[PDB]
RNA sequence: AUGACUCUCUUAAGGUAGCCAAAUGCCUCGUCAUCUAAUUAGUGACGCGCAUGAAUGGAUUAACGAGAUUCCCACUGUCCC
RNA sequence: UACCUGGUUGAUCCUGCCAGUAGUCAUAUGCUUGUCUCAAAGAUUAAGCCAUGCAUGUGUAAGUAUGAACAAAUAGACUGUGAAACUGCGAAUGGCUCAUUAAAUCAGUUAUAGUUUGUUUGAUGGUUACUCGGAUAACCGUAGUAAUUCUAGAGCUAAUACGUGCACCCCGAAAGGGAUGCAUUUAUUAGAUAGCGAUGAUUCAUGAUAACUCGACGGAUCGCACGGCCGCCGGCGACGCAUCAUUCAAAUUUCUGCCCUAUCAACUUUCGAUGGUAGGAUAGUGGCCUACCAUGGUGGUGACGGGUGACGGAGAAUUAGGGUUCGAUUCCGGAGAGGGAGCCUGAGAAACGGCUACCACAUCCAAGGAAGGCAGCAGGCGCGCAAAUUACCCAAUCCUGACACGGGGAGGUAGUGACAAUAAAUAACAAUACCGGG
RNA sequence: GCGGUAAUUCCAGCUCCAAUAGCGUAAUUUAAGUUGUUGCAGUUAAAAAGCUCGUAGUUGGACUUUGUGUUACUUUGAAGAAAUUAGAGUGCUCAAAGCAAGCCUACGCUCUGUAUACAUUAGCAUGGGAUAACAUUAUAGGAU
RNA sequence: UCCGCCGGCACCUUAUGAGAAAUCAAAGUUUUUGGGUUCCGGGGGGAGUAUGGUCGCAAGGCUGAAACUUAAAGGAAUUGAC
RNA sequence: CCCGUCGCUCCUACCGAUUGAAUGAUCCGGUGAAAUGUUCGGAUCGCGGUCGCGAGAAGUCCAUUGAACCUUAUCAUUUAGAGGAAGGAGAAGUCGUAACAAGGUUUCCGUAGGUGAACCUGCGGAAGGAUCAUUG
């Protein structure tokens, strides 16, 4: 190509969007923004495919152009705005507020939030370095830059960000023993306790996570996101709570449901 | 690009390797006439379906009985056979799947059950009734003789409400005859 | 035009590379600046990839040169090119390129030296000048060329890229190395 | 059409291997092909060869030639004049 | 379905092939064809040539209205709507095709501490000015030419167009002076230890200092709302400039892997072949290029060369297992736009529904010139064994613009369609006559 | 192979057979253990070089704990496009498919579902050390 | 002369073996298929021919096709006829 | 049953004088468009005090990239050719009888010479022989 691609073929879209293959030749091309195109959920999908408020591509534009949708406390009018992990979506007219969290099967879930809990979000620190004039600053994995951070904050830590004051309220150091969630790969959406950190010079760092039921799984450091200090996460989790059940166990529940339901 | 190009489709039968085997011709014709099939294609697709089911069972049996895939897919296969009446609750093992035959599948056809439930005088009579919109499985009218009935649906086979045989008005042959008689 | 691609080159084994695409704009080159010493300063603005700017100096006469030992930098006139390690033909053409040895006017540095050390090569002012004279050391070779009013200097910038001819005054063993090359 | 084959007269022996309208073929500017707009020339083939032929040496042959010959390119007052 | 059968003899047992058997999202062709669903379709030979039409334009309360424009009103700059035109942005995506290309493309896997990146998102930008200047379009009116979004001259007038412009250290009779935003270029210096950040690893992030540059930088812009203090102060937005990070990406790049051929065994190196030093060029690494120097580099573990009716892969057919064959085509990557080459604009192109030249074809002409690129959609010619309508629509999918609204032969809908695939009619029943069995 | 005056084989009628809205004819897979790694042959059927040497290649006896030398191999894991393939759920009337739907009858609910496996080789990371390759050893430049 | 051991050229009997059989003490230990390694065959002809290369004084050697043609050719054994 | 020459027809391929022909590609060389950079040039326009300042077209100079055309050369593919000559096919041609029996001279292999033709002969070898056999 001679430049930037502006189209996304439907079969080339991320699988976790769950788009029907015969629905059309194209899928919403995520706009540039805080989250990567492969790790986001465009507002058009959220409003039309997840919440059913809009029935067509056109109706999504009408909803957004009325300034009825807010992401991280700010109104967004871009249909393909890349809403991602931990983002807070608020719809004042419906009095609804959701947080984008992965379900245990690795797909974004619109977790309904209370009004009190919708005033903050968690961000993962990418790096900390000195800026112009020797002023230290840190940048996160959601595109945010914070100046004059706490000196104790380091890379891979998690910071609690207040969407009103736009300031770091509290932070969690990345260390063994904290509860973390997997944000990418095969184990995406699983929650467990960080048990070990295996460092390999010049290579990716591997982290071993043990589930609450004793199941142990590994992953890369880049796919980990600390949720709380100790064993209690600082955010509300969905019903599964990051517990991945085997297909046999899942089938067992389905069989029981039919008998009762 | 055309979106229709992504629609999937596949084949449902294979022709015999030996076209003029006298023994095979005799056996196939007996099944065709017994169950009132249209042609050898209907029998061949049932054999094709049966081969797929047996092939799946053989692969599972070759695995260790403690293999999670053996346990999960094995139960699903047994459940599927039970829901169509092919197997019995006392035959809950993959080995009994390998013992299935073509007759078992042909006995679950809507055409066979219509005849064997007393609704039709002959197997060929049931064929005409089904295609003529006189039969329903529950609330839905079914006009396909190859419809494979489930155990939970076998007891709901009855004449359609719109049919003359199920409370509907008489067909056009009787109505015209009644009109002719009235004119006299 | 000028290209920096490897397609026209032979493989490491020596075999030829058959062309499989045309030249790309993102792998182009441009004509050399061939900056010369002349009082008619001329620097042309060049638009480069990304909308950025490069300054191509065709003729220069003054430069910003730094006396490393004294930690003083002054603007001075470029007088002559005396040595070039890449091609001696660039010396007689008076071409300004990085790492070329040139002679610069010594007048700007003499004024600072007199103003700083009070020496040629107000009660509180004399107090500090004598204090700084205690730790004053001047290389004999460096001082010998102050009489002629010219200092050997090395160009540290790229006139064809930044449009400027900056450098540093030669001293130490580096000065000895180059002055030996000029001793003929 | 031709004559492997047969018959017949006959020699000291009946020209073998090769080669050819050859500096050797009368007929003859032989026939076919090629070279040319046009060729009694040249070359390659064909051979019942007036009258080819094996140290009276036969058939070839790189290199060589003030040796005979044909063609092509360059070149030109040889010619148009 | 882990299968075979005919053929050598007078007959026999073998070797061995021929023939038969079955499939192909496999093409063509023959004959035949009622219904439902689904659906490929000028790739193969010619990346051959193309009439005609269409496929890219774009307007918000928020850059610029004096249409001699409309509508509604009635001494005011304008302030209802708005054609045209300037300005801005886009047209580098998509679509099409498979010609060239055999460690090349490409695949998995790396690196950028070797670079650029409009936009999005986050953060960050020092202690005449109550607002500058000159042009130009639309418009207006003299035109030229056979002729083209071919073209000349005159009269007017705008800006978020264009050009301008308020906007610690050193010297030192401690006064005074110089430098003093950000960026640019060079040099010196700090960046510890085990006040003082990061990496497996950087004289790295970043700080201070001496200067340097003739620096498209540091708002002469717009909408809405009106308030609070006694002229002052002040809200919510739009657009724009610069820096870092981020996102969208590219470029180059590590390791391994590709069909046949040795009747291809040596190849490369004057004119770069392999490497070194110093430069030049580039967004940046690099013989990418120049000067100089060294004599290296590859190869039966197949270099080099040749063949391919060779784009690569995801995959497709057939498959007990192993395997064989195929992969032009809707997803990803690359490449091209009749053949080459060159280039402007731009964040991004060596662009072709952009330009320049040559060559090959070819259109118009009043013969002085002028205009050309369907391997986009449809259609035509040609080629062939071989492939459809010069249809409708932006309603769905999504893309793009100043933009909720415009546009989209992308895409969808219908037409043609026995490529291929699915379901499924062409009779059922009873009584007689006739014919069997128990 | 049939046809040379009594044609089951040609041209026809009749009857019968196969498939059936399909069927016939004109590169490639299967059959082919007739390309053989699994897995073929070479006395006489096609096929041991006339004989020996010989480099690369390929292949190499036994032995070391039983009761920071470098690799291959094996185990587990991480990463790894979708579509396709396998496969879970689901009565598009069945089916090829599709990714839907289901539940009750309110201003709705099931956080509805849209699993999972496979994915050579090379690369990355743990456990195992039998088998196997290379390297190494006595003037120990040894260990302590 | 007698007994035995190692090595060699062979022969005789035999099948528990192998093979299409002739026959083989290896041509055995092979669908119950795998000790190591080299060369080499893929129906019969065209053909060890054409062409290129290479070796040789030459004679020729080594390397080595295709077009096209054909339903058999061939091995072992049996009964006849000769 | 069966071998070869010769004679007749057809098919495929080979050799072949013609410095054969055509087509395509590549190398070197010659010439060289256009563009870009550079040099010179200063039509013309604007701005200051009839001299300055700034911008700047045509054209020109050198260099770079480099299409295109034209030689020789090499390679590739296709193809004509008098004549020479190979193989195969074509119910029922001519001349012999070489191979099969001890095939009437046992056959065959290598090599050499000769003859209308199969073939013959010399030398060495093999049994695939017509002999598994003379301690006579
Ligand atoms: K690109
Ligand atoms: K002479
Ligand atoms: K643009
Ligand atoms: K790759
Ligand atoms: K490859
Ligand atoms: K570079
Ligand atoms: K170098
Ligand atoms: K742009
Ligand atoms: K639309
Ligand atoms: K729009
Ligand atoms: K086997
Ligand atoms: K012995
Ligand atoms: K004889
Ligand atoms: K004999
Ligand atoms: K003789
Ligand atoms: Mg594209
Ligand atoms: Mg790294
Ligand atoms: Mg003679
Ligand atoms: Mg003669
Ligand atoms: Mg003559
Ligand atoms: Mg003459
Ligand atoms: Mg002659
Ligand atoms: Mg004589
Ligand atoms: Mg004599
Ligand atoms: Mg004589
Ligand atoms: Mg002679
Ligand atoms: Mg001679
Ligand atoms: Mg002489
Ligand atoms: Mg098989
Ligand atoms: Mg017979
Ligand atoms: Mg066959
Ligand atoms: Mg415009
Ligand atoms: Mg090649
Ligand atoms: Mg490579
Ligand atoms: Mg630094
Ligand atoms: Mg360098
Ligand atoms: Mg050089
Ligand atoms: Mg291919
Ligand atoms: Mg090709
Ligand atoms: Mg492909
Ligand atoms: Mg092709
Ligand atoms: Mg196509
Ligand atoms: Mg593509
Ligand atoms: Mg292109
Ligand atoms: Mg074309
Ligand atoms: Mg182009
Ligand atoms: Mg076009
Ligand atoms: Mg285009
Ligand atoms: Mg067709
Ligand atoms: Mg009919
Ligand atoms: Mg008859
Ligand atoms: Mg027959
Ligand atoms: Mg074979
Ligand atoms: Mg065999
Ligand atoms: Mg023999
Ligand atoms: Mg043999
Ligand atoms: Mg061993
Ligand atoms: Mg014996
Ligand atoms: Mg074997
Ligand atoms: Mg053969
Ligand atoms: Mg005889
Ligand atoms: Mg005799
Ligand atoms: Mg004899």
């Amino acid at each position: 190509a001679r430049g930037l691609k502006k189209h996304l073929k439907r079969l080339n879209a991320p699988k976790h969007w769950m788009l029907d293959k015969l629905g059309g030749a194209f899928a919403p091309k995520p706009s540039s923004g805080p989250h990567k195109s492969r790790e986001c959920l465009p507002l058009v999908i959220i409003l039309r495919n997840r919440l059913k408020y809009a029935l067509t591509y056109r109706e999504v534009i009408s909803i957004l152009m009325q300034r009825q949708v807010m992401v991280d406390g700010k109104v967004r009018t871009d249909k393909t705005y890349p809403a991602g992990f931990m983002d807070v979506v608020t719809i004042p007219k419906t009095n609804e507020s959701f947080r984008l969290l992965y379900d245990t099967k690795g797909r974004f879930r619109l977790h309904s939030l209370r009004d009190e809990e919708a005033k903050f979000k968690l961000c993962k620190v990418r790096s900390v370095q000195f800026g112009q004039k020797g002023i230290p600053y840190l940048n996160t994995y959601d595109g945010r830059t914070i100046r004059y951070p706490d000196p104790l904050i380091k890379a891979n830590d998690t910071i609690k960000l207040d969407l009103d004051s736009n300031k770091i309220v509290d932070f969690i150091k990345f260390d063994v023993g904290n509860v973390v969630m997997v944000t990418g790969g095969r184990n995406r959406g699983r929650v467990g306790i960080l048990k070990n950190r295996e460092k390999h010079k010049g290579s990716f760092e591997t982290v071993h996570i043990q589930d609450s039921q004793g199941h142990e799984f590994a992953t890369r450091l880049g796919n980990v996101f600390t949720l709380g200090k100790g064993s209690k996460p600082w955010v509300s989790l969905p019903k599964g709570k990051g517990i991945k059940l085997s297909i046999i166990e899942e089938a067992r529940k389905r069989m029981a449901a039919q008998s009762a339901t | 690009v055309h979106v229709s190009f992504y629609r999937n489709y596949g084949k449902t039968f294979k022709k015999p390797r030996r076209p003029y085997e006298k023994e095979r011709l005799d056996a196939e014709l007996k099944l065709v006439g017994e169950y009132g099939l249209r042609c050898k294609r209907e029998l061949w697709r049932v054999q094709y379906a049966l081969s797929r089911i047996r092939n799946a069972a053989r692969m599972l049996l070759t695995l260790d009985e403690k293999d999670p895939r053996r346990i999960f897919e094995g139960e699903a296969l047994l459940r599927r056979m039970n829901r169509y009446g092919l197997l019995d609750e006392s035959q809950n093992k993959l080995d009994y799947v390998l013992a299935l035959t073509v007759e078992n599948f042909l006995e679950r056809r809507l055409q066979t059950l219509v005849f064997k439930t007393g609704m039709a005088k002959s197997i060929h009579h049931a064929r005409v009734l089904i295609r003529q919109r006189h039969i329903r499985v529950g609330r839905q009218v079914v006009n396909v003789a190859s419809f494979m009935v489930r155990v939970d649906s076998q007891k709901h086979i009855d004449f359609s409400l719109t049919s003359p045989f199920g409370g509907g008005r008489p067909g056009r042959v009787k109505r015209k005859n009644q009109k002719s008689a009235a004119k006299k | 035009g000028i290209s920096r691609d490897s397609m026209h080159k032979r493989r490491a084994t020596g075999g030829k590379k058959k062309s499989w695409r045309k030249k790309r704009k993102y792998e182009l080159g441009r004509q050399p600046a061939n900056t010369k010493i002349s009082s008619n300063k001329t620097v042309r603005r060049i638009r480069v990839r990304g909308g950025n700017v490069k300054w191509r100096a065709l003729r220069l006469d003054t430069g910003n040169f730094s006396w490393g030992s004294e930690a003083v930098t002054r603007k001075t006139r470029i007088l002559d090119v005396v040595y070039n390690a890449s091609n001696n033909e660039l010396v007689r053409t008076q071409t300004l390129v990085k790492s070329a040895i040139v002679q610069v006017d010594a007048a700007p540095f003499k004024q600072w030296y007199l103003q700083h050390y009070g020496i040629d090569i107000s009660n509180h002012v004399v107090r500090k000048i004598e204090n700084r004279q205690a730790d004053r050391k001047l290389d004999s070779h460096l001082e010998e060329q102050f009489a002629s009013g010219r200092l050997l200097a090395c160009i540290s910038s790229r006139p064809g890229q930044c449009g400027r001819a900056d450098g540093y005054i030669l001293e130490g063993k580096e000065l000895e190395f180059y002055m030996k090359k000029l001793q003929k």
